[PDB]
DNA sequence: GCTGGCACGACTTTTGCACTATAATAGATCATGCTGTTGCACAT
RNA sequence: GCCGC
DNA sequence: ATGTGCAACAGCATGATCGCGGCAAGCTGATCGTGCAAAAGTCGTGCCAGC
């Protein structure tokens, strides 16, 4: 399985049809809800909380 | 990739599932032209397949 | 206590019947690597990459 | 648990929606009709074996009369020859002796289906079985007389006449003797005949409950909170339960301690409890009680596996206070076995020796004990 | 014949020992079923003449 | 009265099969009867419960020719229901035939056509899906009628809007937050001249926006008119149950 | 043994309605009140039809005739 | 005279009526149709 | 679910 | 020169994702009490007919 930590990922690059390439951080733990950090393609920060 | 070949033919096979050769001849004088496939300097299919 | 422990031992993904045709199917049953589970990645779920 | 047995045949229909669908059975019935279906039968014929065949019990006899069948059919032109015809045709089918009127009938189409030259085949077929069929009932010693015939003779005559099948068409049943005892009443053996109560289930269904319900209405996932939705049915369920629970324990804590001495030392030591004597044990109505221990069962290492068969009510006129007929009819079944080869066991004999031991019954009760579960031995 | 004709079976099986080779055939028990089933909902579904 | 053959009947000639909705009405013919009890079976006699999900009286016997309590139980007996039993005796094979039905006591909605994407309720009514969920869930009230008061016919005043308007409007405030409100408004419609409007409106303004709306509604308009279904059917009170044998 | 069926496809050219001929002469063959115009050699009623229609004796419209004729007859 | 299946007056059992805070859980694309918000184009 | 094509 | 109408973009919910076969494995339950007439059913007891 995935180890618990913080692991950054692009996915690809390819979600808006638009070339931009977003950005996105996750933490997960070992036994809790996870946090997550996402970028909007007009550059906003948003998190996903659960 | 064997599950999307499945799905293909599935829809092929209910998209065409009713089609019956129900007449001797319709009689219609309309057509579509044949010609050997070319393309640039070489060629894939003559006009005899 | 013996519920959980019994139903985690007796009933799970990752503990199944153990393959007896020969010593080799043993040994390679023991130590076996899988990434589905409780909390893995189910089969479908599985991208090209993984 | 010393030794556990393997998992029992058990298995469910799955990759299909309607889950466990079904399986068909092959009955006696069923078998029957197969066979008349491929045999060559006019319409009528047809018509009567059908209403024939209807008639077999489970036992392979036919329990109407063959009068009841022909007024069955009400048509004209159907009379009684027709239909014993059509009967007789059926009855050698598969399992042969089927669809029997009577024992004689069944012998005597047993017989018919053989070599026709067995050492005994004259000798048993209407002599025997036609004939002195009460009389080879009992010990058949004025049967040799009666018939002209060695004793000898009849020795092999009836070990011929018994390698018949008795009820032919009970080798066909497919039903599975899955009909065993849950005996939700566990007991064992303490310092003071503790009972307990297992089969419960209550906290798998508690936990279950609160991870669909409960599970739910804390998923966030929905709009506002399902508090009264689906929290509030789980504590309803689980709250019958334990009542449920609650009034079988007491009931059967009433039960073991009015019954402290049937479970200790002798067997037959019932005393004539009655249903108010447990209604005022627990404070509740009779009724209630009675409708809880009807079918309930209990595993008990000696005792029966029941929770009716102790509530009985005969005190029959005992002579020091009262008694219970369980215990009085379980004593007549002792004494009478153990008994001389003549073994009298007059039913005024045996109320004099039952008011003798202190059990002031009367001659004509124990008669019908005895006939309850036994035969006089030549009493008569 | 061969899954769900219930009367079928029996009669097709009748008809092969006596050496008949006849179908006569039915409506299978999976169409009753389903038609029961749409019944079940708020929907009506019927077999007209 | 012998000789009948009911299973050759079963088999009878067919073409063209047709599909409508059903109403209440229809869904009574269907019936047998009505359960009012849960409990499918009981454990005392394992028998099938009186007026429960698995019964006898309805959906036929359960045992061949054999009826309830043994009172007739046999072939010669055929049709004939006892006194202690509704049951009759019959084939048993009528356990796969007979449908039975439900009495709400309160009109409900059918999921299968409020909850779509193309909602047929919702564009039969020319009203948002939304708003009709949360008023069908007791969400917010529906005024009908109130033609004196400045309400609209089709207001979505909540339970403060309803108060204020009690407060203010007194009388004339036709208004519930039940199916039986949806289902009042939807008996209330006159169908004719709604498509009669929806095709004035049409050729009157053209617009390619609102065009293709209002021509899905008054398709669905003449599709209703001209099929013979009434929109009421749409919610129903009375709810069939499968028989016990499937 | 008619391993391969084209002269008897051949005969009434369809593939589809000879094997309705054949269905119905092995009927006639088979239920009974018929016998057969070829020499049986211990061949099921199905290759005894095949072999009669590849014969040039069997087809369709000698079929309907001599029904008519056995109607007209009772 | 001895014995073994039938009924009667208390007792016993059955049946409808009848109202009764915590928690498994998140790792696919891929396409399609509907709804709400915003920006572009025309009018007095 | 594991395996075979 | 400001206001109104309409087309386009982003977000959201819905539906689908190949067959055929052999081991396997767990059982998916129940419910509620009421206190009472009203009914049906049952048991200890005495009867006449057969041996
Ligand atoms: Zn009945």
């Amino acid at each position: 399985h995935r180890s618990p930590g913080v692991f950054f990922d692009s996915d690809k690059g390819k979600t808006h049809s638009s070339g931009k390439v977003l950005y996105n951080a996750r933490i997960i733990p070992y036994r809790g809800s996870w946090l997550d950090f996402e970028f909007d393609p007009k550059d906003n920060l948003f998190v996903r909380i659960d | 990739k064997t599950a999307n070949s499945g799905y293909l033919t599935r829809r092929l096979v209910d998209v065409a599932q009713d089609l019956v050769v129900t007449e001797d001849d319709c009689g219609t004088h309309e057509g579509i032209m044949m010609t050997p496939v070319i393309e640039g300097g070489d060629v894939k299919e003559p006009l005899r397949d | 206590i013996s519920a959980a422990v019994k139903e985690f031992f007796g009933s799970s993904q990752l503990s199944q019947f153990m393959d007896q045709n020969n010593p080799l199917s043993e040994i390679t049953h023991k130590r076996r690597i899988s990434a589905l589970g409780p909390g893995g990645l189910t089969r479908e779920r599985a991208g090209f990459e993984v | 648990t010393a030794g556990t047995p393997s998992g029992n045949g058990v298995d469910y229909q799955d990759d299909e929606l309607p889950v466990y669908q079904g399986e068909t059975t092959q009955s006696l019935q069923d078998y029957l009709m197969w066979q008349v279906e491929l045999t060559p039968f006019t319409d009528t014929d047809r018509a009567i074996a059908t209403s024939i065949v209807d008639a077999v019990d489970d036992t392979g006899y036919l329990t109407i009369q063959i009068e009841d069948i022909v007024d069955s059919i009400g048509d004209d032109e159907i009379g009684l020859e027709e239909v014993e015809a059509v009967l007789k045709r059926i009855q050698r089918f598969d399992p042969v002796g089927v669809a029997a009127k009577d024992l004689r009938d069944c012998l005597l189409i047993q017989l018919s289906q053989f070599a026709k030259e067995t050492p005994w085949l004259e000798e048993a077929r209407l002599i025997i079985s036609d004939h002195l069929d009460l009389l080879a009932n009992h010990d058949f010693r004025t049967l040799m007389r009666v018939t002209r015939l060695k004793e000898e003779v009849l020795k092999e005559a009836v070990n011929l006449i018994q390698s018949l099948d008795p009820r032919p068409g009970q080798s066909i049943q497919t039903g599975e003797p899955e009909y065993v005892i849950p005996d939700v009443l566990v007991r064992k053996v303490n310092d003071r005949w503790v009972v307990e109560l297992n089969s419960d289930s209550l906290p798998r269904l508690k936990i279950n409950q609160q991870y669909a319900a409960m599970g739910n209405s804390a998923r966030n996932d929905a709009d506002g909170q399902f508090i009264r939705s689906n929290l509030q049915e789980a504590r309803w369920l689980i709250k019958s339960l334990e009542s449920a629970n609650d009034t079988l324990l007491r009931v059967s804590r009433c039960i073991v301690e009015q019954q402290q001495a049937f479970f200790e030392q002798g067997e037959e030591y019932m005393k004539p409890m009655v249903l108010a004597d447990i209604a005022q044990a627990v404070e509740m109505h009779e009724s209630t009680i009675s409708r809880v221990t009807t079918q309930k069962y209990l595993h008990s290492p000696r005792g029966i596996f029941e929770l009716k068969y102790f509530f009985s009510s005969h005190v029959n006129t005992e002579g020091g206070g009262e008694a219970s007929s369980t215990a009085i009819r379980a004593l007549v079944k002792k004494l009478i076995a153990a008994e001389n080869p003549a073994k009298p066991l007059s039913d005024s004999k045996l109320t004099s020796m039952l008011s003798e031991q202190g059990i002031m019954v009367a001659r004509r009760t124990v008669a019908k004990y005895r006939e309850s579960l036994s035969i006089p031995p030549s009493n008569q | 014949v061969k899954s769900d004709d219930v009367n079928g079976r029996t009669k097709m099986y009748k008809n092969i020992v006596d050496g008949n080779h006849q179908m006569e055939p039915g409506m299978p028990e999976s169409f009753n079923v389903l038609l029961k089933e749409i019944r079940s909902l708020g929907i009506n579904i019927e077999l007209e003449d | 009265l012998l000789k009948f053959l009911k299973a050759q009947t079963k088999t009878e000639e067919f073409d063209a099969i047709k599909i409508a909705l059903a109403s209440p009405d229809m869904i009574r013919s269907w019936s047998f009867g009505e359960v009012k009890k849960p409990e499918t079976i009981n454990y005392r006699t394992f028998k099938p419960e009186r007026d429960g999900l698995f019964c006898a009286r309805i959906f036929g016997p359960v045992k061949d020719y054999e009826c309830l309590c043994g009172k007739y139980k046999r072939l010669k007996h055929r049709g004939v229901i006892c006194e202690k039993c509704g049951v009759e005796v019959t084939q048993t094979k009528v356990r796969r035939e007979r449908m039975g039905h439900i009495e709400l006591a309160s009109p409900t909605a059918h999921i299968w056509f409020l909850k779509s994407l193309p909602s047929r309720i919702g564009l039969l009514l020319d009203m948002p899906l939304r708003d009709i969920e949360r008023v069908l869930y007791f969400e917010s009230y529906v005024v009908i009628e109130g033609g004196m008061t400045n309400l609209e016919r089709q207001q979505i005043l909540t339970e403060e809007q309803y108060l204020d308007a009690l407060e203010e409007f007194g009388d004339e405030f036709d208004a519930k937050m039940g199916a039986e409100a949806i289902q009042a408004l939807l008996k209330s419609m006159d169908l004719e001249q709604e498509c009669e409007q929806l095709r004035e409106e049409l050729n009157e303004t053209n617009s390619e926006t609102k065009r293709k709306k209002l021509t899905k509604r008054i398709k669905l308009l003449e599709a209703f008119v001209q099929s013979g279904n009434k929109p009421e059917w749409m919610i129903l009170t009375v709810l069939p149950v499968l028989p016990p044998d499937l | 043994a008619r391993v391969t069926v084209q002269d008897a496809v051949e005969k009434i050219g369809n593939r589809f309605d000879l094997v309705l001929v054949a269905a119905r002469r092995a009927r006639q063959m088979q239920v009974g009140g018929k016998d057969p115009l070829v020499p049986e050699e211990n061949d099921k009623t199905t290759v005894i039809a095949l072999r009669e229609i590849e014969e040039g004796l069997i087809n369709n419209q000698i079929l309907d005739v001599r029904e008519r004729q056995e109607q007209q007859e009772q």
